[PDB]
């Protein structure tokens, strides 16, 4: 009947926190240097320890979690770092001249310029292909010269030609005294409490896929597909969508680019495009236009479960914004892609002949709102393809003035920190407090 | 028998205070300035100075070597009101933590003060003779 | 009579367990950016890491303030056959850490579930009344 | 009656003495790369290095989890010859420090070694049967 306290030390108790996670890679050997990896990322374990814990309902919050900002962190600060000591493109700033490549009634031109060379006194005029996209008219009544897009508001800087953008799988974890839950949950939606919840160190392979509208690469959803959103209700939420089917998508860039590598000084290399050997042909992207379609309907599907058992779901192109916003915007070999999806959203919903997608390459990029820095991407040499596996997408409402009588959904991406929380909506961190007390029928013998 | 890591976090506290070695262990075990250099430093400092701050309480308690360690605090009534069947038998540790957490304070206050602040003169003064 | 760090690093295992304290002592003990200021401080935060670690595993064990440590874990013949004379006053602890590596994880997992993850629970029900 | 820390610094031996619970307490309690963060960094490592170092002395010493621990070594009259009434009745730790700067380095290596590195031997053929 006398009760006293008791410590115990090592008590299954954890509180919501926020630590400093790590990077980990599986060991890949290899052409190497990629940005993610770096020089070290810790190595993953050869076995993995799941522990799964009965009968614990852990509340999650995918849109306040904390892994998302240090990640998103981690991949701009690892961007940096692998364009600091390669070649800078400040003197590449020189007025253009440039012409049209014998077609009558193009998106390249063919400049030639003045530029520097190994010597400061010696210079070279050097004639070089630039896509429309990347050049900008400095007369504009208007003759025929031009300057790059860059030069008149930001530094531009030269890609290595030896890292790689390949994203590799990433496993976030933590350190000593915290640990990562993940929830199992089938049928888990955006927040609240999750039945099934196990435990990890470190979080699966997350693959760094820079995508815009469509989710690349990405986790498939099992079971059904799932509509996550902090706030459906919200116009200016953007609603995550995760497939449960992967589509097939192949892009290729037809035109067979040249590597001109011409020196601008002692140790400057500056790589741009040679004449094209063959045909000109503009990229694009083949879907198949079966399976779009029906996983296309199988999203509809589950879109009513929040507007309405019968309601009419529209998909049109995207309305707002310029150059990456409007256009599926991704790496794919080196060089970056810019596809319209206009023939994707065009379908109304009530009650083998593949889409083609026409997609325009840029060379100087503005990713993740940096003002300050633009990167140039060497000419790759060679013809590019890569097939991808978009499983997901990124969407956004009109709003307006509608009785609830029609449905508008558009395609966005004003933000690159829903790619992370498509793959650590199911993570969280946590520390562990291990100092409990609890009150007993035992007291410390005197002696 | 043993699950794993926090394997016990759903049990009860009866079941889950026989696991006590198990989250014990699992506590603390050109240039180096990448950004993972100094994260890694960073979090090594944090994970010795989250151990060292529960061993320093469990030093001002008396119970530093010790795992399962009385003493002379008796327990208040206003902190909770169930029994030992209601408590070892009925709750976990985490909603158990949850329920004392407004008084996690005032038991760490009293606990440092009632006995190892006493005792250490009463020791002193019984063994000064 | 004291001959230093690792003196006794070729001697028999019961000369060397007379000169614990010697090992013990030493085992512990613009701008910064400099080479070797980064490895310096890498080498303190090495250091205090190892020592814990050690410490740790004295504390689930129960010999956290001792030297020499007596358990309730009897001895497996699979892990060694020799007897003591064959041990202590012929072997020594390099040699003997050899033979024992493979085990020493499988002694270690009895060392802190045996005993002390048994005795403090016998503890509280013994010290119940 | 408390002082606060150091508050009988001035004090005889024996005044300070009945307040080392004081003393003990305030002991141990986009880019982060700024000079205070280095300068914070290398200021915590350094404070659990201080405290550490402390702690380790009592652990090897048999005295870890008391304030005041008598030992088997005895008071060679060399060190000092003064009588206890005229070292706790007239003499403060700070000049008592000073002057027996020059001995304590010869009675750690006693004090470790007399005892905790005897006692341990002795204690485990004691209990030998
Ligand atoms: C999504 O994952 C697919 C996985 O197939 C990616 O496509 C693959 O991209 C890699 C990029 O390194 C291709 O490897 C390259 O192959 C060429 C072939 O000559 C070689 O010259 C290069 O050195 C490199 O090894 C790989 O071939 C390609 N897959 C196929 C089937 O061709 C895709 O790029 C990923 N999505 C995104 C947005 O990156
Ligand atoms: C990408 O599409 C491929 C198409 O095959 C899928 O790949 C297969 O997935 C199963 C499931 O484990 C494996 O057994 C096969 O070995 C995979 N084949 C290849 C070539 O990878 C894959 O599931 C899709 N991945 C994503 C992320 O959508
Ligand atoms: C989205 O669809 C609209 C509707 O067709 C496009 O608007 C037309 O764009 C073409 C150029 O491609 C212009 O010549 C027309 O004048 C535009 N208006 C029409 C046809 O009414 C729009 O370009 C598409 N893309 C985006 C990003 O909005
Ligand atoms: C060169 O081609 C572009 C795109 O086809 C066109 O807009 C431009 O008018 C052409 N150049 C001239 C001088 O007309
Ligand atoms: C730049 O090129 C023009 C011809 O296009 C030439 O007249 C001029 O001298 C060149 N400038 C330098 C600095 O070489
Ligand atoms: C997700 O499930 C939880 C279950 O409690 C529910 O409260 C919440 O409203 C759900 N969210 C959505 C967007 O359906
Ligand atoms: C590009 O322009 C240069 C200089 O006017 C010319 O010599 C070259 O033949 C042109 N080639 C292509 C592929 O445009
Ligand atoms: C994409 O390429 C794969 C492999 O060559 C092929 O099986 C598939 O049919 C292609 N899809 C389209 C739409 O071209
Ligand atoms: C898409 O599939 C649905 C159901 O199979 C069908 O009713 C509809 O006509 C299809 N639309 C297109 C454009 O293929
Ligand atoms: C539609 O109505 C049926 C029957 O009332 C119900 O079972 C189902 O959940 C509803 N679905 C949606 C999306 O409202
Ligand atoms: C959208 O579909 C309608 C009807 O099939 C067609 O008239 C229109 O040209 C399509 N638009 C695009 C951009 O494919
Ligand atoms: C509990 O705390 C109250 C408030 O300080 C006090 O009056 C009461 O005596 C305490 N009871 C026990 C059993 O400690
Ligand atoms: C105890 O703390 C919780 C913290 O959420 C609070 O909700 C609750 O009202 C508190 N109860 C009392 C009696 O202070
Ligand atoms: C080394 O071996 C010699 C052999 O005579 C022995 O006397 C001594 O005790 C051993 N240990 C030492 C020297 O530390
Ligand atoms: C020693 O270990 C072996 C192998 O696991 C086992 O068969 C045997 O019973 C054990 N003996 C003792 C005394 O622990
Ligand atoms: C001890 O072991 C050694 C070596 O295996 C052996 O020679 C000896 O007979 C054993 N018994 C005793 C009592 O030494
Ligand atoms: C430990 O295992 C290795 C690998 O089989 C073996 O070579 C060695 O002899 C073993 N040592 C002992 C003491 O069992
Ligand atoms: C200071 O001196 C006074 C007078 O002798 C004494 O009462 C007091 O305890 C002393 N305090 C300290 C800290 O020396
Ligand atoms: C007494 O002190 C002297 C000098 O410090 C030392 O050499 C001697 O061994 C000591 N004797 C004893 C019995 O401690
Ligand atoms: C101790 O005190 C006595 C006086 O009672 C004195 O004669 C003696 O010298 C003192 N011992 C010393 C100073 O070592």
């Amino acid at each position: 009947e006398n009760l006293w306290v008791t410590v115990y030390y090592g008590v299954p108790v954890w509180k919501d926190a926020e630590t400093t996670l790590f990077c980990a890679s599986d060991a890949k050997a290899y052409k190497k240097h990629n940005v993610w990896a770096t020089h070290a990322c810790v190595p993953t374990d050869p076995n993995p320890q799941e522990i799964h814990l009965e009968n614990v309902t852990e509340e999650f919050n995918m849109w306040k979690n904390n892994m998302v900002e240090q990640m998103h962190t981690d991949i701009i600060s690892l961007w940096d770092q692998s364009l600091k000591p390669c070649v800078k493109l400040t003197p590449l700033c020189v007025t253009l001249q440039c012409t049209n490549v014998n077609i009558t009634d193009g998106e390249l031109k063919n400049c030639s310029f003045n530029m520097t060379t190994e010597l400061r006194d010696k210079r070279q005029k050097v004639h070089a292909l630039f896509y429309k996209l990347d050049i900008v008219p400095i007369n504009e009544n208007q003759n025929t010269s031009y300057r790059l897009i860059n030069c008149n508001t930001a530094a531009i800087t030269q890609a290595c030609p030896k890292v790689s953008f390949e994203p590799i799988p990433i496993h976030y974890c933590a350190p000593a005294g915290f640990a990562i839950l993940k929830c199992k949950d089938k049928k888990f939606n955006g927040t609240g409490p999750c039945p099934s919840v196990s435990t990890v160190q470190c979080t699966h392979g997350i693959k760094p896929v820079v995508s815009t509208q469509l989710l690349l690469n990405g986790s498939l959803a099992e079971e059904e597909v799932m509509i996550r959103s902090e706030d459906i209700r919200d116009n200016a939420k953007n609603i995550l969508v995760q497939f449960n089917t992967p589509v097939q998508i192949n892009c290729t860039r037809p035109n067979n680019n040249t590597r001109k590598s011409i020196r601008i000084g002692p140790g400057q290399w500056f790589y741009a495009t040679g004449d094209i050997i063959g045909d000109i042909r503009q990229a694009h992207c083949n879907v198949s236009k079966a399976t779009w379609n029906e996983t296309l309907g199988k999203v509809v599907k589950q879109l009513r479960k929040h507007f309405g058992n019968n309601t009419i779901i529209r998909f049109a192109n995207s309305s707002g914004g310029d150059l990456e916003v409007t256009t599926h915007s991704f790496n794919c070999g080196g060089e970056f892609f810019y596809c319209d999806t206009s023939g994707l959203f065009n379908s109304t919903w009530i009650s083998n002949d593949s889409i083609t997608l026409p997609c325009r390459i840029k060379q100087i990029i503005n990713m993740w709102q940096r003002i300050g820095q633009a990167m140039y991407a060497p000419p790759i040499q060679g013809v590019i393809r890569c097939v991808s596996n978009i499983t997901g997408l990124i969407l956004t409402r009109d709003g307006g003035s509608t009785d609830s009588t029609t449905e508008t959904f558009r395609p966005s991406g004003g933000d690159m920190r829903d790619n992370w929380r498509s793959e650590l909506y199911k993570y969280k961190v946590v520390k562990i407090e291990p100092l409990g007390v609890a009150p007993t029928r035992c007291k410390r013998r005197v002696v | 028998v043993f699950l794993g890591f926090l394997g016990a976090a759903g049990s009860t506290m009866g079941a889950a205070s026989m696991t006590l070695t198990v989250q014990a262990r699992n506590l603390l075990s050109l240039l180096k300035l990448t950004v993972w250099g100094i994260k890694q430093l960073q979090a090594r400092v944090l994970a010795v100075e989250r151990y060292l701050r529960d061993q320093q309480l469990l030093g001002i308690w008396g119970c530093s070597g010790k795992l399962i360690c009385c003493t002379n605090v008796p327990w208040n009534s206003s902190w909770s009101n169930r029994n030992l069947s209601e408590i070892w038998d009925n709750m976990t540790w985490l909603q158990w933590d949850k329920e004392i957490s407004n008084y996690t304070q005032i038991i760490y206050g009293l606990l440092e003060e009632s006995q190892n602040q006493q005792e250490k003169n009463e020791q002193d003064l019984l063994a000064l003779d």
